[PDB]
């Protein structure tokens, strides 16, 4: 009933907007355009595909993703949904009917996936309608952690559901595999910041991961548990203060030597209209007993 | 491993005296700042920790204050049992600076030393040396003068002497003065006597025994 | 939890000093502990940590001339100091090392402390003392107090130990500090004072030890 008209668009305009360097973990995007005339044949219910690489994917740091409708003036010119694929079918609707020299442009951003993507590098992106496709080479760089003295530590959040008001923060523990005596991690909101977080007994669940092979880690911060050893029942998890979680490691010999991983999936006061703003804290002596901190900032604009 | 200085390096005060002793560090060291009290003879023993935590089983006449740069130990009411050298230490890093020690001493009335005097004992004799002792008991202040003679000879020279460290509980001190002769020179003379000068006596005070009687 | 030190009190200028630390009434295990020194009349220098998995950390200085071991089956943990010279003669204290840690938001402090034992460098050899009674008389009483003593004449090097009657003496007990002869030997005198009446009736006996010739003696000083 519905055909697929890919094929017969005309003037075919593609392009990928970015900078040399993506950097994912700064909220970095690409955008991409997409510019066409429509047969004069089109009816409703028509459809075409625009291939989206393997590479991006359209939700970014939010769990789901939702296509912009094309627009024509003030009325809706075709719906978008995204396939198993990861492509997304653009279905016309009346508008077309009974029309001519209908043309149309849609902007949407782009995301590196961090599964698809999970070390800094060099890659292609390729995306296209139909035989008509742009290609751009960019740096992806997910930068370095943090590092104080023998102190090392960064985070990153994804899986942010507005509906749900969950969010996921990944935290690696101690990257560089230093020695850490007595070490404990805080987790906090940005001070100076209205921060919707709620960290608490009930709103926060915490997972903890030793790294026994610190190559095994991700640049990208994507974490598959089963890559690493589930060690939660080791550590002693805390709420000392309001909105606040603490996590502490005791070892036979008080001292960690390895990566730990930290996965917080936790809540957002949806009576809040700040952002997501956390502050992660990890302290430890050196085998000076020189006692330190430091902070890994993530933030969210809502 | 932060450049201290501790201050006074010495006091004396009276029994129920406020004290209060210093220490600065050259840069900030937080809250890492501890307190040690070294009786005479005894190892170091820890009074205050972590700038203002009580050591359990301390007194609480003693309390500890300061952050940054700038702490302070002290004492409410001074008690004669607290004479001690005191050190405080840092525990920013290792290794850590022990500060240069303060010295607290316990004023008191005067008191005069009691004067006894010990012959040589006949074994030592057997063995060929002679060691007549002279004792001043408990006494205040410290400073004290002896002066032997033999035969109304004055000794130069021949003597030794030592003092004791103040007592924890009447805070005077003791004195042993040793004055040593071969037994060839020893039987040679009849009168041996330890003469003492001290404030709380009226003049020097002779003691003296007769070799033999 | 109690620290006892325990090593040879004379070492020879350019060996080996060598200390043991011995924990009882508790457990080494799972803590730090460290030594600490004091030349005499002097202020106190920390030499280094141990852990009792035996992880180390020394003073900069003297990092080339130490080492720390444990023996945790033992309860006991050692320094080893090496090209001695006189400027390593002190004493030498064991300590636990606490870490403050979170709730103290840092730092660290010693306690409890051993005793404290003496090293002597030096080329000289040993020698213990002769102990003579000073012998309580008319000349040593006053006040209703009587004076007695031991002389404990011509050792090397120190330390001496006087205890009295086993111990079961303590009040108006003054040891004084060893003067250093022209010989080169130490000389001591420990003296008591007793109730004048107690003379005829009670046995006055001084304990000495002099652990580095493992020289003991227990002397009764009996009235003249």
């Amino acid at each position: 009933a519905g055909t697929d008209i890919t094929n017969q668009l005309t003037d075919v305009k593609v392009t990928i907007d970015s900078g040399t360097t993506v950097y994912p973990h700064q909220a970095g995007y690409v955008k991409l355009n997409y510019g066409f005339s429509v047969p004069n044949s089109a009816v409703k219910g028509d459809t075409f595909k625009i291939t989206v690489p393997k590479e991006l994917n359209l939700n970014g740091v939010t769990s789901t993703a939702k296509v912009p409708p094309i627009m024509a003036g003030d009325q809706v010119l075709a719906n978008g949904v995204i396939d198993s694929d990861g492509n997304v079918i653009y279905t016309f609707t009346d508008y077309v009917d009974n029309k001519e020299n209908v043309t149309a442009n849609i902007t949407m951003p782009a995301y590196i996936d961090p599964e698809n993507v999970t070390k800094t590098g060099n890659v292609t992106l390729t995306t296209g309608i139909g035989t008509n496709t742009a290609s751009k080479t960019v740096l992806i760089d997910y930068e370095k952690y943090g590092q104080f003295h023998n102190l090392s530590i960064k985070g990153t959040i994804d899986q942010i559901d507005k509906t749900n008001n969950t969010y996921r923060q990944t935290i690696y523990v101690n990257p560089s595999g230093d020695n850490v005596v007595l070490p404990a991690l805080t987790g906090n909101l940005i001070p100076n910041t209205k921060s919707n977080a709620l960290i608490d007994a009930k709103n926060t669940d915490i997972k903890v991961y030793r790294v026994d092979n610190a190559n095994d880690l991700s640049e990208s911060y994507y974490v598959n548990p089963s890559d690493f050893e589930d060690v939660t029942n080791q550590v002693r998890i805390s709420f000392p203060n309001a909105n606040q979680y603490k996590v502490e490691f005791p070892t036979d010999d008080d001292q960690i030597t390895t990566p730990y991983i930290v996965v917080v999936n936790g809540h957002i006061d949806p009576a809040s209209t700040g952002d997501l703003a956390l502050r992660s804290t990890f302290y430890g002596y050196d085998s000076n007993f020189i006692w330190r901190s430091m902070s890994w900032d993530n933030e969210v604009a809502f | 491993d932060i450049v201290m200085t501790q201050s006074p390096s010495s006091l004396s005060a009276s029994v129920g005296d406020r004290v209060t002793i210093t220490c600065r560090a050259s840069q900030s060291i937080t809250s890492y700042l501890n307190w040690y009290q070294q009786k005479p003879g005894k190892a170091p023993k820890l009074l205050i920790y972590a700038s203002s935590s009580l050591q359990s089983g301390v007194p609480s006449r003693f309390s500890g204050s300061g952050s940054g740069t700038d702490f302070t130990l002290t004492i409410s009411s001074l008690q004669p049992e607290d004479f001690a050298t005191f050190y405080c230490q840092e525990s920013y890093s290792t290794p850590p600076t022990f500060g240069q020690g303060t010295k607290v001493e316990i004023k008191r009335t005067v008191a005069a030393p009691s004067v006894f005097i010990f012959p040589p004992s006949d074994e030592q004799l057997k063995s060929g040396t002679a060691s007549v002792v002279c004792l001043l008991n408990n006494f205040y202040p410290r400073e004290a003068k002896v002066q032997w003679k033999v035969d109304n000879a004055l000794q130069s020279g021949n003597s030794q002497e030592s003092v004791t460290e103040q007592d924890s509980k009447d805070s005077t001190y003791s004195l042993s003065s040793t004055l040593t002769l071969s037994k060839a020179d020893y039987e040679k003379h009849k009168v041996y006597a330890c003469e003492v000068t001290h404030q709380g006596l009226s003049s020097p005070v002779t003691k003296s025994f007769n070799r033999g009687e | 939890v109690q620290l006892q030190e325990s090593g040879p009190g004379l070492v020879k200028p350019s060996e080996t000093l060598s200390l043991t630390c011995t924990v009882s009434g508790g457990s080494i295990n799972n803590s730090y502990w460290s030594w600490i020194r004091q030349p005499p009349g002097k202020g106190l220098e920390w030499i280094g940590y141990l852990y009792s998995s035996g992880r180390t950390n020394y003073t900069p200085s003297l990092k080339s001339r130490v080492t720390m071991s444990v023996d945790t089956s033992k309860n006991q943990f050692s320094l080893k100091l090496s090209s001695v010279t006189a400027a390593d003669t002190a004493l030498y204290y064991c300590a636990r090392t606490h870490l403050g840690g979170f709730h103290y938001g840092g730092g660290f402090w010693f306690d409890p402390w051993g005793q404290g034992t003496l090293v002597t460098v030096s080329s000289a050899s040993t020698k213990g003392p002769s102990v003579f009674p000073l012998a309580p008389s008319s000349k040593s009483t006053s006040g209703g107090t009587a004076a007695l003593g031991c002389l404990v004449k011509d050792y090397f090097p120190e330390p001496v130990t006087v205890s009295w009657n086993s111990g079961a003496l303590t009040s108006g007990v003054h040891t004084f500090p060893a003067v250093l002869q022209s010989s080169g030997l130490y000389s001591l005198s420990s003296v008591v004072t007793v109730p004048s009446s107690s003379l005829g009736t009670q046995t006055y006996i001084c304990n000495v030890n002099h652990k580095p010739s493992n020289t003991k003696v227990d002397k009764k000083v009996e009235p003249k």
